[PDB]
């Protein structure tokens, strides 16, 4: 068998869940599993093509096996977190960056 | 041994010197980039 992703005519016995939009979501789709948030997306695939890549050859576009649309795939929100802190002897308050 | 040039103007002259003084400050998410999604790879990494 041929495991590099593509339009997968062999599955295992996995019961598909509804498709949820615009929410950071565990996902699994064919075997692809990943952790994002799936958006409507406006590429186009071509019929042989299932699944997109960006530059750092990471899937970023995705395409449905039941209703064969198209979703970008967005990294959940995530950023550094800085505490300032006027010092423990002045005071015990806190601002969250 | 006894000739000597002496300027009888003078040009006002500007010029340009251009000098980098900082570059972008840059922070780098250690496991977002090693382990972008992959908790596995997190908890293995959690090691390192
Ligand atoms: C010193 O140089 C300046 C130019 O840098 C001379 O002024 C020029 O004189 C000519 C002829 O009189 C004019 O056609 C130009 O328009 C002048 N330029 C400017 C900017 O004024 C000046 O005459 C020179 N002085 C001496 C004593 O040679
Ligand atoms: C003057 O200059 C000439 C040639 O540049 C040189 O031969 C001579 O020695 C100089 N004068 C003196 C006193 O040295």
């Amino acid at each position: 068998f041929e495991l590099l992703h593509a339009p997968a005519t062999v599955c295992g016995p996995k019961k598909s869940t509804n498709l949820v939009k615009n929410k950071c979501v565990n996902f699994n789709f064919n075997g692809l599993k990943g952790t994002g948030v799936l958006t409507e997306s406006n590429k186009k695939f071509l019929p042989f093509q299932q699944f997109g890549r960006d530059i750092a050859d990471t899937t970023d576009a995705v395409r449905d096996p039941q209703t064969l649309e198209i979703l970008d795939i967005t990294p959940c929100s995530f950023g550094g977190v800085s505490v300032i802190t006027p010092g423990t002897n002045t005071s015990n308050q806190v601002a969250v960056l | 041994n006894n000739s000597i040039a002496i300027p009888t103007n003078f040009t006002i002259s500007v010029t340009t010197e251009i000098l980098p003084v900082s570059m972008t400050k840059t922070s780098v998410d250690c496991t977002m980039y090693i382990c972008g999604d992959s908790t596995e790879c997190s908890n293995l990494l959690l090691q390192y």
